[PDB]
RNA sequence: GAUGUUAGGAGGGCAAAUCCGCCGAAUUUAAGCAUAUAAUUAAGCGGAAGAAAAGAAAAUAACUAUGAUUCCUUUAGUAACGGCGAGUGAACAAGGACCAGCUCAAACGGUUAAUCCUUCGUUUGGUGCAAACCUUUCGACGGAAUUGUCGUU
RNA sequence: UAAAGCUAAAUAUAUGUAGGAGACCGAUAGCAAACAAGUACCGUGAGGGAAAGAUGAAAUAGUACUCAGGAAUGAGCAAU
RNA sequence: ACGGACCAAGGAGUCUAGCAAAUGUGCAAGUGUAUAUGAUUCUUUAAACAUUUUACGCAUAAUUAAUG
RNA sequence: GAGAACUUUGAAGACUGAAGUGGAGAAGGGUUUCUUGUCAACUGUGAUUGAACAAGAGUUAGCCGCUCCUAAGGGAUAGCUGAAAAGUGUUUAAAGGGGUCCCCGUCUCAAAAGGGAAACAGGUUGAUAUUCCUGUGCCAAUAGUAUUAUGAGUUAGAUGGUAACAUAUAUAUAAAUGAACUCCUUUACAUAGGCUUUACACUCGGGGUGCGUUUUCUUUGCACUUUACCU
RNA sequence: UUUGUUUUGUAGCAAUAGUAAUUCGUAAUUAUCCGAAGUGGUAAGGACUAUCCUUGAAAAAAGGAGGGAACGGCUUUGUGCUUUGCUACUCUUAAUACUUGUAUG
RNA sequence: UUAUCCAUUUAUAGGGAUGAAUU
């Protein structure tokens, strides 16, 4: 058999099992079960684990801009009132 | 029927969704664009990704004294589009591309 | 080369007006710079900027505007509402939290925790 | 193959303008770069 | 009881070190191993907060009695449990840190719900350049409530 | 005085941010990561996961020029 | 018999808990000031000092299943 | 070109031999395509070559697909389970459409080889072509009111044909009343065997063109003689 | 309206396009494009025949039929319905004009 | 039999004596 487990083998690999998946953007998305290997995506939820911790360091908050987060923080030490300008001049 | 005492949110800023500057982004030149202008009175312009057939269209009609016969589109893998736009009969692009500068 | 101050003053019709011109121009400029030229690609940030402005300005007296409409009248739209966070928000006011049964209230007010100095 | 997604699309787009090399104006003021042969991008 | 893109609202997800429930092993130790041990641990799942939880005695004591919880020092490696093997193992007191108490239900009040809330308001204030807040008392029109709100202890 | 409830303080924090420290480590150490590091790259995937700091005071001194070279480079009576 | 091509760097009885004897030191029928408080203590000060104008540990007594 | 066994061109000699290192596609790849450069490394020899490096440039559709339908199936709604996470999918549901109140009715995803509205020919680029251009078509839409023309029917709904059935040829066969509610049919189907018909392909004979052989022989050998959807 | 004869047409598309030529010029003209048939290699269709304890998808969408609900227009009067008078009407394509969001991909 | 459990359908007439079929 030259369709072997080895090289024969691994000549008919073709077709991903796992595409980019909307949400991670990370080729998790497993096409013939709809369900992305590391998020979970169609379950409400993440998808993340105490026992990979490294996992879960990679995916944190801090991992990414923090968009909004990141705004509003320092505000607290501000402790401005909202909706409120400095005086001018 | 909804009877709303105050509206959910209200965006009270400009409009955000693309006007004609900003859809229509500039001719392209390039030989073939070139060739175009010249043998089929076709104008070529780089457009925004998410423009229309019609939106372009209308660009064009806002943008210059043109008339549009018909658009071909594509996606270029620049992550912007590249609309073919062959102009009626009574236009000689060539003389609008003069005009366009 | 326009500057915020200057815009305050003028009506939002003429703004807009200012702002299809800006915008007109950096088209122009664009089309320059995808043509074999690099006379005037420099020119363009500036009008970016100066047309960001200008849009700023507009946006500021649009909610301004709003903000007056929307004066008091309980609910108000989400965006005009004084914007915290959700948990803030959610939380009682101060004089809600404050607010005592009426029995509690009058012992509180016959035995206030009074200063008492010891000698 | 031949028939892409345009998110797929867009995503070999994004990929082809990294892979482009520095502006060499910057080195007067990369480790990155990827060959379609060797490293694939794993879409 | 359904139903409504009715009017106004809330929940969902992310993040966990401490925190609170659940759920839940095994390696391991016993020179084997089966009870035990690991361990009421890891993982799993769910939920909070700046702390959480606990908390105002159906408490301990047997004293000349102490007086909510929590935490520390201690009791104490003690009582006890345990193929009484390996191992495990508190509590009361005592010294502190800190100290804070309370309100429902039930009893009573019918010469009367004395309550409560939505919406629309009305007019004195105090700040701020604005934006806004901050308070003040006063009635409408609705409802909720007698299957029980509020006052009294 | 059970079978209803609330309640600050002391107490805990290997998470996040912000400060301050060390009889600590000194680039095979210290976080995996002093550097475009959870990055490149590998794995269908869950995941795994690096290497890599230092010219000089000053490149606003980064090698001018000449000769030999196809060029790299080399050499200089030349040069910082 | 096994391990070792070579070189450079890294590379292995440690740290804590309680017990022990050894020895040093202070005090000694006592000893250890535990938490915690107090200060004219505050770069070092997370230490040092102080201990309220019969705390507890171990020891001073043993023994018994035990009331004792 | 500094430099050539492996760059290019010509001339030989050869192979691949229509089950092809030829054309097209799918999966997978992702700018590898193309032009101009071009050689630090790589291109296990060289290399001026390159799928390398650098700068640009390149992918145009109502008709080709996806897009719609359902299939094996999947994800969910109601429940019901379960501490939850999840596991099930009418097991005791008040589960959007069609007609003028009745009559139906889980939803959604799942085929770039199943089903399915409609496109062909020539030409053109450095690189795209059923997609651009020229030409010819086809399909689906096309609100209301008012005009117009086009023809029907009536003076409320044609005719022929014994019958099988046929008939509107207006620019264009447009028009042959029809609701509820039904019943069909198309979609829509295995494999094998031969037989037939068409099509392309190949060939043969002749005429017509050009080329090839010619010491000798050969009215000769080869090439071209084409015709698409649509009506 | 039917019969006889002739000339056309690669049935329109269509020759203006191809292909093979021949020239002339620095793109244009010209001439060619057609008379007979066999092989059965492909592919499709057709009518069939045989095999099965195997009988060989569904729906979207479309069509046909049964069925017979409803029924011209305009004007006037009374409370969509009823009565009275008059005759171009019901269809149907295509075109056009006008409002309504800008009514072809 | 009312709890419960099972089945049946659009939850379609209370029990006995090879056309069409609807407003
Ligand atoms: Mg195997
Ligand atoms: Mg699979
Ligand atoms: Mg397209
Ligand atoms: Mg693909
Ligand atoms: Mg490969
Ligand atoms: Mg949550
Ligand atoms: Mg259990
Ligand atoms: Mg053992
Ligand atoms: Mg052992
Ligand atoms: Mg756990
Ligand atoms: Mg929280
Ligand atoms: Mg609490
Ligand atoms: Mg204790
Ligand atoms: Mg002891
Ligand atoms: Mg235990
Ligand atoms: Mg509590
Ligand atoms: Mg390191
Ligand atoms: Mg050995
Ligand atoms: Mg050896
Ligand atoms: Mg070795
Ligand atoms: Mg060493
Ligand atoms: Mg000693
Ligand atoms: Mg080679
Ligand atoms: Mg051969
Ligand atoms: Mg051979
Ligand atoms: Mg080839
Ligand atoms: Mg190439
Ligand atoms: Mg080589
Ligand atoms: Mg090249
Ligand atoms: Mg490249
Ligand atoms: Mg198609
Ligand atoms: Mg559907
Ligand atoms: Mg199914
Ligand atoms: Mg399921
Ligand atoms: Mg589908
Ligand atoms: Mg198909
Ligand atoms: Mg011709
Ligand atoms: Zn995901």
């Amino acid at each position: 058999g030259k369709a072997g487990k080895g090289t024969g083998s691994f000549g008919k690999r073709n077709g991903k099992t796992h595409f980019l998946c909307l949400r991670c953007g990370k080729r998790s998305y497993h096409l013939q079960k709809k369900k992305c290997a590391s998020c979970g995506y169609p379950s409400a939820k993440k998808r993340r684990f105490n026992w990979s911790v490294k996992a879960k360091r990679r995916n944190t908050t801090g991992t990414g801009r923090c968009r909004y987060i990141k705004t509003l923080r320092r505000k607290l030490k501000n402790k401005f009132t909202e909706g409120s300008t400095p005086k001018p001049k | 029927a909804r009877n709303p005492k105050c509206p959910r949110i209200v965006k009270s800023c400009h409009s955000k969704t693309l006007d004609k500057y900003g859809l229509i982004k500039y001719p392209l030149t390039s030989e073939k664009a070139m060739k175009k202008i010249e043998e089929i009175n076709t104008l070529v312009f780089m457009c925004d990704k998410r423009a229309n057939k019609k939106n372009i269209k209308k660009s064009v009609k806002n943008l210059f004294g043109i008339e549009c016969d018909k658009v071909n589109v594509l996606n270029t893998l620049n992550g912007d589009k590249k609309a073919y736009v062959r102009l009626s009969g009574e236009h000689d692009a060539l003389e609008v591309a003069n005009k366009i500068g | 080369n326009v500057k915020a101050y200057e815009l305050r003053t003028l009506k939002k019709k003429e703004l807009l007006d200012k702002l299809d011109e800006l915008k007109k121009e950096l088209s122009g400029l664009r089309i320059s710079k995808a043509l074999g030229n690099s006379a005037k690609n420099s020119k363009i940030h500036g009008v970016r900027k100066n047309v960001a402005r200008v849009l700023t300005v507009y946006n500021q007296k649009r909610k301004m505007e709003l903000r007056q409409l929307y004066k008091n009248k309980k609910f108000k739209p989400y965006n005009l509402r004084k914007k915290l966070t959700k948990n803030k928000r959610l939380q009682l006011s101060p004089k809600q939290k404050a607010a005592m049964t009426l029995r509690q209230k009058k012992k509180v007010q016959n035995f206030p925790q009074r200063k008492y100095l010891v000698v | 193959g031949s028939i892409k997604r345009f998110r797929l699309k867009q995503r070999l787009g994004k990929c082809r303008r990294q892979n482009r090399p520095v502006p060499h104006w910057y080195r007067l003021k990369n480790t990155k770069r990827r060959h379609w042969r060797r490293t694939k991008l794993g879409l």
